[PDB]
């Protein structure tokens, strides 16, 4: 099949050609919302502490 | 700044701005918001107005 036995195997290979661009950039984005889930676990308190004792 | 109610219970809370924290050295009498329980003011100390009746 010298027709499309090779030429088949661009198709499946640009896909993950453009994934492979794609997954750095999710990395790219996902550091700056952990960097959100951090800071927005502290703005609720932490001036303003009470005090129990642990049990 | 670790604190305890004279009523009751205990806390960590904070000044307003210029409420000089230097001049608060443990033995000192102060002052605390309502809402946000912080800091407000510190008082010369009390009276007890036994010793203010006589």
């Amino acid at each position: 099949d010298l027709y499309s036995r090779y030429k088949k195997l661009q198709q499946e290979l640009e896909f993950l050609e453009v994934q492979e661009e794609y997954i750095k950039d999710e990395q790219k984005n996902l550091k700056k919302e952990f960097l959100h889930a951090q800071e927005e676990v502290k703005r609720i308190q932490s001036i303003p502490l009470v005090i129990g004792q642990f049990l | 700044f670790i604190v305890k109610a004279t009523n009751g219970p205990r806390y960590v809370v904070g000044c307003r701005r210029q409420l000089d924290k230097s001049k608060l050295k443990p033995g000192t009498r102060v002052a605390l918001d309502m809402t946000t329980l912080t800091i407000m003011r510190y008082l010369p100390r009390e009276v007890d107005p036994l010793v203010y009746n006589m």
